[PDB]
C-alpha cells in the first residue's frame, strides 16, 4: 500500500519462532491463493477486484499501521512470506509459473492503487537510476513524444507524468518505435514503463526460483519444514475452518430438503447414493459420514441414520452393530484422528481417493465427466448459460470456484461472499442465508 | 563415485538434478491427465488407475509413453507392470500382486512381497495364524471393503474366544533361543523367557544352556509385576491353581503387533480401531501407542496440544489436585479464570494467591521434560522389533539410526523434540491471558470479564507464569529459525 | 520445629578425616588477597560462556560426534603404540587382528563380563558391532563408552577373542612458562554442595563454611552446586514461599557478602540439581548482575565442567558425579587387591572428556553438540577436584592430584570440605615435580 | 543362493556335529558326500546365472582384465573404458590417486 511496493530482492537476514515462520507462509499463501480467485471470477480493472484485494491484503494483514524507522509491521511480514514462500514453490516448475504469476498479479495491484505520484518517487528510488523532466523540456519536446508514441489517441499529452531513461532499457519498446529517443535516451509514460518493471521483474523472479531449488537439498533435511515444502495444499486446506466440536440442531427428516438447498454436488450426490441404493461404498461411507457429524449430527443420531438406512437395504439389524456399529462409535468419539473426525475439506476431496465404478464420493465438479456433470447439473436446474459458465470454470480447473457459482445460483445472490474451500462451511453459509 | 579415478562430483550432481527434475516434469504431466500418481523413485513411478480392462490400461500406459518420450528425443519411459492389489506400506515396502497375461484378457497372479520379514521367532501361534490370517484376505482380489469387512470379523472373533478360553494353551507359547547363559542376561527381569528359564534352573533337575529353545506363557501372578517378570512354563501352568492366562498381553503385546504393521496403511483403519476390535481397550491402548506415528499427515489448539500433559498443581491449603489446561474454565457466562478458585467446593483459598508455588512446580514440571526429551530414548519402528535402547548406533541408515536387533529398521526417538516443543507452548499458552481474550468475539463479553477479573496485577501475574516458559523457548528449543543461515 | 538439630550438634567439628602430601597443622592459612593471584580460564574455545546455542539436538551429528571421539584417540592411540593398521570388526581372518572401537553393553542392564561387545567406529568399519569374548584376557578394565583398542582373534568375524587390551594413554600435563615459577604459595579451599541438612532450609552448614573461609583467609574457594537441592525434599514438593530464582540470588548473596573480608576469590561452579539452572550438561556459568565493582574482582562464575588456572596451576572442575557413574558401571579381572577408584579415575585421564562413559546415568542430560566442543580435557590436569557421594579422598594418579572433598552435607549430618597448598618448584629434575604439595580433607 | 537359483534343498552341517561323524564309516562318507554336492551347486549356480560369459564380453566391451572384473567393482570396468578411449583420442589422463 505505502513504501509497501517492493522488488523481494536481498533475502531478509532476521530470525523468527517456528510459529511465525509457519504462520507467515500459511498467510503469505492465503493472500496469494486470493489473488488467483479474484483474477479468475472479476477482472483486473474492477473495483470489487481492487477492493476485495485491497481487502484481504488488509486482512491478512499486509498493508497498514506505521512504527520507528526499523519495525514496519506490514513490510515485514511480506517481505518475509515471500522469500520464505520460495522454498515451496521453487520446486515443479508448475508451481514457479503459478507462484511469479500469482506474485506478479500483486505487484500490478500495489501500483495500481499509488497515483502517478507516488510511483514515481519509488523508482527514482528504487534500482538506482531513473529522472523526470520539468514542464520546459516536456511540452518543449511534447509533440515529437506523441509522434513516437502508439496509436495514442489525438494530441493530448496528458498530465500525465513523462520519465527519461537509457534507451538500452528500452529496448522492448524502442525496436518497435513505440517512443521518443533522444541523444541516447527514450522518452515513456507511466503504463509501459510499469509493463516494464513488470517485465523485469518476472525475469529476475524466475531467475532466482531457480537458484532457490539449486540449493535446496542443505535443508530438506530439517523435520520442521516438511509440512511447508511438501504440504501447503495437499488435504490440509489453505487454512480449513470447520473441524470438530462446533453447534448446530439439526432434526432428522428434513435432510432431505437440506439436499437441495444446503450440501453442496459433493454430499448431495451421496445422499441420493444412500437413499436409492440402501448403502454406501467404504470411500463414502467416509465422506458424508463425517460432513454429517460436522454440520452437527449427534452419536446417536448418526447411528440411527445409517442403521435404519442400511436396513432398507435388508440387512441383518445385529450385523450392522457387528460390522458398522464399531467404526462409526470411532468416529465421532476419541483419539487416532486426521481422517476419522476431520470432515474432509475440499481440496482434500478433490486430490484423494479418486472414485471408480460403483463409487459416488470425490467432487462432482472435478470427477465427473464433462457430459455427465452437464446432465447432472441440468437436474439441479442451473441456467443453461449458468451452466455454460461453470464447465467453463472446471476447464480452468479452478473447481470449487464452480462450486461457488453453483452456490450462488441455487441462492440466488451475485457474491456468495467468501471464498469456498469445504463442504460443511458451504453448508453454512446455506445456513446464515437460510 | 567417491573413489573412481573418473571422479568429478559436479558432472554427477548436474545428472542427478535433471533427473529428479525430469521425475516431477512427468509426476505433473500424470495429474495433469487427472491420474493419481500413488509413488515414485529417482526413475519409477506407480500410478492408480481404476481400470479392470487391462486391454485399456496398457492403451493407457502406452498413451503415457508416448507423450513423455514425444518431448524427449533419447530418453524414454517404459512399461513396467502391473499390481491387482496394492499395500503400500512405506518407502521402498509394499506387499502386492502382480500380473502376468496369458492370452487375449486373461492374466495370472503371483504373489510378490518385500521388506515384510519378521525377524523374532517368539510371536505365539495366535499370532503368526491370525497374521497370515489376514495378509490373505490381503492378497485376496475382493474389495477392500470386502476385506476389511472379513479381517474386522475374524478379530472381533479372535478376542471373544481370547475371553472364552477357546484358545489353545499350547497356542501361547512362545519361544527364544538363549544366547547367554540366565545370570550373564542384563535386561533379566525384563526379559520373559530368561525370566521362566532362571525359574526353572535354580528351582529343578534339567538347566538351560547356550544354544536351547525355551518355552513360557503370560500369566496373572496376583504380583502386579511387570508383564516381563511374570512369564512362566506351559507346564508348570496347567499344573497349578491359583494363576490364570493373561488375556490381555497377547491380545495387546502379541496378536495387534502384527495386523497391525499390516493395517496402519490401510485407510479408514487406525491403530486403535483394531484394538477396540480386539476388547474393551481403547484409552490405555491409546496411550500404547504413539504421539509421532501419525507424523506423515497448519492446526488448531485443543488438537496441537491434545497429547500434552495438563499442568496440575495441588493448593498450598487444601492440597486437592487443580489441573490447569487453558486461562478459562467452563463456558459463556460462568466462564472463570481457572487460576480463580480452587476445584474444592469447600476451600476458599484464591490460587492466584499462591503465584510462587505455581511459577515453581512449573519450573519442575519442566525439568522433567527437558529430561525425558534429553534421555534419548530411540525406539525401533517395526512393531515386532521395538527394540528400546539408549544407544545411537554408528550404523545409520537412509532415515537414521539402524536398528541393531533387526539390522532392517530405523528406530525413532520416543520423546520428540517436537512432542517437547509442544508441551513447553502449552504451558505457555495455558497462561497467556493477553491472547486467551483477543480470542473472545465481542469487544464486550471482552470487557465484562477484564474489568471483572483481569486487574493489572492478575495480568501481571499471569504475565509470570507465562515469563517461566518464554525464557525456556527463548533461546533453546531452537523456536528459533535462523533464516541468515537458512540462505546464506 | 526441630530443623538442623543433629547437624549443628556435630562433634567431630573441624577434624581432619584424610591428609595427604607432608604434613600440615591445623593452621591452614593463606595470605587473603595478598599478591598476584592469576585465574585465568582456560580449555578449548573458552570453556562457554553465554547461556548456550540451543536445546535441539540432530541424530545425523550426535553420530557424527561419537565417532570422531573413537576416531580421534583411535588415531593417536594408533601413533603411541605405533600400530600399522586397524581390523573391520566384520572381517574375518585366522591371524590375530588390532581392531578400534567403543565398547558398549549388549542390552539396558549392568555390563559385565560375558556381555561386553565393541561397536567399530565409522571410518573402518562403519558402525559394526561384534561382541567380546574375554575369556582369554587376563588384565582388563573395561566401562561402557571406553575407547579402546584390543587385539584377538576374529575368524568367523562374528565374535572376537581378546589377546590383548592396550592400557589407555592420557594427554601430556601443562608446560609451565617461566613466568609460572616466579608465583609464590596459594591455598585453594574446595567445597560442593548440598549446603543445607535435608530436613532445613537453614543453610547452616553453608554460614560454617563461610566463617570457615574467613578464618583461614584462602586465596580461592571454588564452591560446587547444588546451592539449590532440585532434590531437597521441600524444593521438590514447591512449599517454598520464595521463587527459585530469588533464594538462590539469596545464597549467593550471604556467601559473597559473607566473605568480603577475607580477600578470597570466590569461584562458583553450577550443578545439574540446582533446580534454578540450566538442567543440560555441559552447563553455563551461573547469572547474578547484583555485584558492586568490588565484588567483581574478587568473584567469578565459570560453566561446568571447567579447566582452570590457579597460578599456572591446571585444576580441573566439574560437578557431576563422573565416579558414581563410572565406577556403577565397570568391569575387571581383579577384586582381590585393586583400587577401584584409582582405576575408574585413571581411565578418566586417558579419555580426555568430562564424561566419557556414554550413554550417561539415566539422570544426565547431555548434548553431545556442545560436549564435544567443551566437556574436553585440554592436559592431563595437575589436579582434579571430583565431588560424589562416595567418601573422602586424594589419590595420585598419573602425576594427577585427583581429590573428592565429598559432599559439605550429607542427608543429617555433617560433611567435609578440603582444601590444598600450591607452589611450582624448580624447574629442572626428573620433570613431574608436583605443583599440588599438600591436602586435607576436613569435616566442617 | 540355492534355493532361489537352484530351487532345491540344501541341508547344512554345522561345526557342532562335524568330529560325531568321523566316528562311524557311514555318517564319514555324508559329510564327504554333502562335502562335494556344495562344490557341484557352486558349479550349477556358476550355471544358470551365466556367469563366467556374461564375465567374458563384459570385460571385452570394457578392455580390462577378466580376474578384476570377475571380483567386483564397477568402477574398475568403465574407469578402463575411457581410459582406453582418451587414450585412443590423444587424451593424458587421470594419474591414478592414492
Ligand atoms: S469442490 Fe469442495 S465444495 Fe465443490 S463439491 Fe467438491 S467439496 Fe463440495
Ligand atoms: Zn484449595
Ligand atoms: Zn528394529
Amino acid at each position: 500500500y505505502p513504501h509497501c511496493l517492493q522488488f523481494y530482492l536481498q533475502p531478509p537476514s532476521e530470525n523468527i519462532s517456528l510459529i511465525e515462520f509457519e504462520n507467515l507462509a500459511i498467510d503469505r499463501v492465503k493472500l496469494l491463493k486470493s489473488v488467483e480467485n479474484l483474477g479468475v471470477s472479476y477482472v483486473k480493472g474492477t473495483e470489487q477486484y481492487q477492493s476485495k484485494l485491497e481487502s484481504e491484503l488488509r486482512k491478512l494483514k499486509f498493508s497498514y499501521r506505521e512504527n520507528l524507522e526499523d519495525e514496519y509491521e506490514p513490510r515485514r511480514r511480506d517481505h518475509i512470506s515471500h522469500f520464505i514462500l520460495r522454498l515451496a514453490y521453487c520446486q515443479s516448475e508448475e508451481l514457479r509459473r503459478w507462484f511469479i504469476q500469482q506474485e506478479m498479479d500483486l505487484l500490478r495491484f500495489r501500483f495500481s492503487i499509488l497515483p502517478k505520484d507516488k510511483i514515481q518517487d519509488f523508482l527514482k528510488d528504487s534500482q538506482l537510476q531513473f529522472e523526470a523532466i520539468s514542464d520546459e523540456e516536456k511540452t518543449l519536446r511534447e509533440q515529437e513524444i506523441v509522434a513516437s508514441s502508439p496509436s495514442l489517441s489525438g494530441l493530448k499529452l496528458g498530465f500525465e507524468s513523462i520519465y527519461k531513461i537509457p534507451f538500452a532499457d528500452a529496448l522492448d519498446l524502442f525496436r518497435g518505435r513505440k517512443v521518443y529517443l533522444e541523444d541516447g535516451f527514450a522518452y515513456v509514460p507511466l503504463k509501459d514503463i510499469v509493463a516494464i518493471i513488470l517485465n523485469e521483474f518476472r525475469a529476475k523472479l524466475s531467475k532466482a526460483l531457480a537458484l532457490t531449488a539449486r540449493s535446496l537439498p542443505a535443508v530438506q533435511s530439517d523435520e520442521r519444514l516438511q509440512p511447508l515444502l511438501n504440504h501447503l495444499s495437499h488435504s490440509y486446506t489453505g487454512q480449513d475452518y470447520s473441524t470438530q466440536g462446533n453447534v448446530g440442531k439439526i432434526s432428522l427428516d428434513q435432510i432431505d430438503l437440506l439436499s437441495t438447498k444446503s450440501f453442496p454436488p459433493c454430499m448431495r450426490q451421496l445422499h441420493k447414493a444412500l437413499r436409492e441404493n440402501h448403502h454406501l461404498r467404504h470411500g463414502g461411507r467416509m465422506q458424508y459420514g463425517l460432513f454429517l457429524k460436522g454440520i452437527g449430527l449427534t452419536l446417536e443420531q448418526a447411528l440411527q441414520f445409517w442403521k435404519q438406512e442400511f436396513i432398507k437395504g435388508k440387512m441383518d439389524p445385529d450385523k450392522f452393530d457387528k460390522g458398522y456399529s464399531y467404526n462409526i462409535r470411532h468416529s465421532f468419539g476419541k483419539e487416532g484422528k486426521r481422517t476419522d473426525y476431520t470432515p474432509f475439506s475440499c481440496l482434500k476431496i478433490i486430490l484423494s481417493n479418486p472414485p471408480s465404478q460403483g463409487d459416488y464420493h470425490g467432487c462432482p465438479f472435478r470427477h465427473s465427466d464433462p457430459e455427465l456433470l452437464k446432465q447432472k447439473l441440468q437436474s439441479y436446474k442451473i441456467s443453461p448459460g449458468g451452466i455454460s459458465q461453470i464447465l467453463d470454470l472446471v476447464k480452468g480447473t479452478h473447481y470449487q470456484v464452480a462450486c461457488q457459482k453453483y452456490f450462488e445460483m441455487i441462492h440466488n445472490v451475485d457474491d456468495c461472499g467468501f471464498s469456498l474451500n469445504h463442504p460443511n462451511q458451504f453448508f453454512c453459509e446455506s445456513q446464515r442465508i437460510l | 563415485f567417491s573413489y573412481s579415478r573418473f571422479y568429478a562430483k559436479p558432472l554427477a550432481a548436474l545428472v542427478t538434478y535433471k533427473g529428479r527434475e525430469i521425475l516431477m516434469h512427468t509426476k505433473e504431466m500424470v495429474q495433469k491427465m487427472n491420474l493419481e500418481v500413488i509413488y515414485g523413485d529417482t526413475d519409477s513411478i506407480m500410478i492408480n488407475t481404476n481400470s479392470t480392462n487391462l486391454e485399456e490400461v496398457f492403451k493407457l500406459g502406452n498413451k503415457v509413453k508416448s507423450e513423455v518420450n514425444k518431448l524427449y528425443k533419447l530418453l524414454e519411459i517404459d512399461i513396467d507392470g502391473v499390481f491387482k492389489s496394492l499395500l503400500l506400506l512405506k518407502k521402498k515396502k509394499y506387499a502386492a500382486l502382480v500380473v502376468e497375461p496369458t492370452s487375449d484378457g486373461n492374466y495370472v497372479t503371483k504373489q510378490e512381497l518385500k521388506g515384510l520379514d519378521i525377524v523374532r521367532r517368539d510371536w505365539c501361534d495366535l499370532a503368526k495364524d491370525t497374521g497370515n490370517f489376514v495378509i490373505g484376505q490381503i492378497l485376496s482380489d475382493q474389495s477392500r471393503d470386502t476385506i476389511v469387512e472379513n479381517i474386522q470379523k475374524r478379530l472381533i472373533e479372535i478376542g471373544e474366544n481370547v475371553l472364552n478360553g477357546s484358545v489353545p494353551v499350547s497356542q501361547f507359547e512362545i519361544n527364544k533361543a538363549l544366547t547367554k547363559d540366565p545370570q550373564d542376561y542384563p535386561d533379566k527381569k525384563s526379559l520373559p523367557h530368561v525370566h521362566v528359564a532362571l525359574w526353572i534352573n535354580s528351582q529343578g533337575g534339567r538347566k538351560v544352556k547356550a544354544g536351547d529353545t525355551v518355552s513360557y506363557v503370560i500369566c496373572q501372578d496376583g504380583s502386579n509385576l511387570t508383564a516381563s517378570q511374570r512369564a512362566y512354563a506351559p507346564e508348570q501352568l496347567q499344573k497349578q491353581d491359583n494363576l490364570t492366562i493373561d488375556t490381555q498381553y497377547y491380545l495387546a503385546q502379541q496378536i495387534h503387533p502384527v495386523v497391525a504393521r499390516i493395517c496402519e496403511p490401510i485407510d479408514g483403519i487406525d491403530a486403535v480401531l483394531i484394538a477396540t476390535w480386539l476388547g474393551l481397550d481403547p484409552t490405555q491402548f491409546r496411550v500404547h501407542h504413539y504421539h509421532k506415528d501419525e507424523e506423515n499427515d497448519q492446526l488448531t489448539d485443543e488438537e496441537k496440544y491434545r497429547d500434552c500433559e495438563r499442568f496440575k498443581c495441588p493448593c498450598p491449603t487444601c492440597g486437592t489436585e487443580n489441573i490447569y489446561d487453558n486461562v478459562f474454565d467452563g463456558s459463556g457466562t460462568d466462564m472463570e479464570p481457572s487460576l480463580y478458585r480452587c476445584s474444592n467446593i469447600d476451600c476458599k483459598a484464591s490460587p492466584l494467591t499462591f503465584t510462587v508455588q505455581l511459577s515453581n512446580k512449573l519450573i519442575m514440571d519442566i525439568r522433567r521434560f527437558i529430561k525425558k526429551y534429553y534421555d534419548g530414548w530411540l525406539i525401533c519402528e517395526e512393531p515386532t522389533c521395538r527394540n528400546r535402547t539408549r544407544h545411537l548406533p554408528l550404523q545409520f541408515s537412509r532415515t537414521g539410526p539402524l536398528c541393531p536387533a533387526c539390522m532392517k529398521a530405523t528406530l525413532q526417538p520416543e520423546y520428540s523434540d517436537k512432542s517437547l516443543y509442544t508441551q513447553l507452548c502449552f504451558y505457555r499458552y495455558i497462561f497467556d491471558a493477553e491472547c486467551a481474550l483477543e480470542k473472545l468475539t465481542t469487544d464486550h463479553e471482552k470487557d465484562k470479564l477484564k474489568k471483572q477479573f483481569f486487574t493489572p496485577k492478575v495480568l501481571q501475574d499471569y504475565r509470570k507464569l507465562k515469563n517461566t516458559a518464554e525464557q525456556f523457548l527463548s533461546r533453546s528449543g531452537y523456536s528459533e529459525v535462523n533464516l541468515s543461515k537458512l540462505f546464506a | 520445629a526441630t530443623p538442623s538439630q543433629k547437624y549443628n550438634s556435630r562433634s567431630n567439628r573441624g577434624e581432619v578425616v584424610t591428609s595427604f602430601g607432608l604434613a600440615q597443622g591445623v593452621s591452614w592459612s593463606g595470605r587473603g588477597g595478598a599478591g598476584n593471584i592469576s585465574l585465568k580460564v582456560l580449555g578449548c574455545p573458552e570453556a562457554l560462556t553465554g547461556s548456550y546455542k540451543s536445546m535441539f539436538q540432530k541424530l545425523p551429528d550426535i553420530r557424527e560426534v561419537l565417532t570422531c571421539k573413537i576416531e580421534e584417540l583411535g588415531s593417536e592411540l594408533k601413533e603411541h603404540y605405533k600400530i600399522e593398521a586397524f581390523t573391520p570388526l566384520l572381517a574375518p581372518a585366522q591371524e590375530p587382528v588390532t581392531l578400534l572401537g567403543q565398547i558398549g553393553c549388549d542390552s539396558n542392564g549392568k555390563l559385565n563380563n560375558k556381555s561386553v561387545i565393541l561397536e567399530g567406529d565409522r571410518e573402518h568399519s562403519s558402525g559394526a558391532q561384534i561382541p567380546v569374548d574375554l575369556s582369554e584376557l587376563k588384565e582388563y578394565s573395561l566401562f561402557p563408552g571406553q575407547v579402546v583398542i584390543m587385539e584377538g582373534i576374529n575368524t568367523t568375524g562374528r565374535k572376537l577373542v581378546a589377546t590383548k587390551l592396550y592400557e589407555g594413554v592420557p594427554l601430556p600435563f601443562y608446560q609451565p612458562t617461566e613466568e609460572d615459577a616466579d608465583f609464590e604459595q596459594s591455598m585453594v579451599l574446595v567445597a560442593c554442595g548440598p549446603y543445607t541438612t535435608s530436613d532445613s532450609i537453614t543453610y547452616d552448614p553453608l554460614l560454617d563454611l563461610i566463617a570457615v573461609i574467613n578464618h583461614d583467609r584462602p586465596d580461592v574457594c571454588i564452591l560446587f552446586g547444588p546451592f539449590l537441592d532440585a532434590k531437597h525434599e521441600q524444593v521438590e514438593n514447591c512449599l517454598l514461599t520464595s521463587p527459585f530464582e530469588d533464594i538462590f540470588k539469596q545464597c549467593l548473596r550471604t556467601i559473597i557478602e559473607g566473605t568480603r573480608s577475607s580477600g578470597s576469590h570466590l569461584v562458583f561452579v553450577p550443578s545439574l540439581r540446582d533446580v534454578h539452572h540450566e538442567p543440560v550438561y555441559p552447563q553455563p556459568p551461573f547469572s547474578y548482575s547484583d555485584l558492586s565493582r568490588e565484588d567483581k574482582k574478587q568473584v567469578q562464575f565459570v560453566s561446568e565442567p571447567c579447566s582452570l588456572s590457579i597460578n599456572g596451576v591446571i585444576f580441573g572442575l566439574t560437578s557431576t558425579d563422573l565416579l558414581f557413574h563410572l565406577g556403577a558401571e565397570e568391569i575387571s579381572s581383579s577384586s582381590g587387591t585393586s583400587d577401584r577408584f584409582s582405576r575408574i579415575l585413571k581411565h578418566i585421564l586417558t579419555q580426555r572428556s568430562y564424561y566419557p562413559l556414554y550413554p550417561p546415568q539415566e539422570d544426565m542430560a547431555i548434548d553431545y553438540e556442545s560436549f564435544y566442543v567443551y566437556a574436553q580435557l585440554p592436559v592431563t590436569p595437575d589436579v582434579l577436584i571430583i565431588p560424589s557421594e562416595l567418601r573422602y579422598f586424594v589419590k595420585d594418579v598419573l602425576g594427577c592430584v585427583c581429590v573428592n572433598p565429598g559432599r559439605l552435607t550429607k542427608g543429617q549430618v555433617g560433611g567435609t570440605f578440603a582444601r590444598l597448598y600450591l607452589r611450582r618448584p624448580a624447574a629442572d629434575g626428573a620433570e613431574r615435580q608436583s605443583p599440588c604439595i599438600a591436602v586435607q580433607v576436613v569435616r566442617i | 543362493l540355492v534355493q532361489q537359483i537352484l530351487k532345491t534343498e540344501r541341508v547344512v552341517i554345522p561345526m557342532e556335529n562335524i568330529q560325531n561323524m568321523y566316528s562311524e564309516s557311514s555318517q564319514l562318507l555324508y559329510l564327504l558326500e554333502h562335502t562335494w554336492k556344495d562344490a557341484k551347486f557352486i558349479l550349477q549356480i556358476m550355471c544358470e546365472l551365466n556367469v563366467l560369459p556374461l564375465a567374458l564380453q563384459i570385460t571385452n566391451i570394457a578392455g580390462n582384465i577378466m580376474s578384476r572384473t570377475l571380483m567386483g567393482g564397477r568402477s574398475e570396468r568403465n574407469e578402463f573404458l575411457l581410459l582406453h578411449a582418451f587414450y585412443e583420442n590423444n587424451y593424458i589422463v587421470p594419474d591414478k590417486q592414492i
